[PDB]
């Protein structure tokens, strides 16, 4: 999708889950050529540091 | 225990922010997988998140 959304209250705790992002690849299934890995590349506004994700 | 190294921050600036102050790191970072953390007044106590570290 081009839109991935969550809602949370303020005054939170570390580890509060905020959902998942997903992807699929036109190479052959059950191979490396479609195996994936994930990361964070920025936030707006840039600070504070607030989030984390499953590699 | 020997004396601390000082750092100095000017008032009412326009940045750009975040504005750099200090760098320390554990001499074991080439030896273990480490990240850095901060606490005290000026972050987890008031005034809050006034200072930040990059882990």
């Amino acid at each position: 999708e081009e839109t991935y959304t969550f809602t949370i209250f303020e005054n939170c705790r570390v580890g509060t889950t905020v959902g998942q992002v997903c992807a699929t690849d036109k190479d052959e299934p059950d191979t490396m050529h479609t195996r994936l890995k994930y990361s964070i590349i920025g936030q707006v506004p840039p600070s504070p540091t607030l989030f984390s994700m499953h590699p | 225990r020997w004396a601390p190294i000082p750092c100095s921050m000017l008032e009412n600036s326009l940045g750009p922010f975040p504005l750099f102050l200090q760098q320390v790191q554990s001499d074991t970072a080439q030896n273990y997988t480490i990240y850095y953390s901060i606490r005290g007044p000026g972050v987890d106590q008031e005034p809050r998140n006034l200072f930040y570290v990059e882990r």
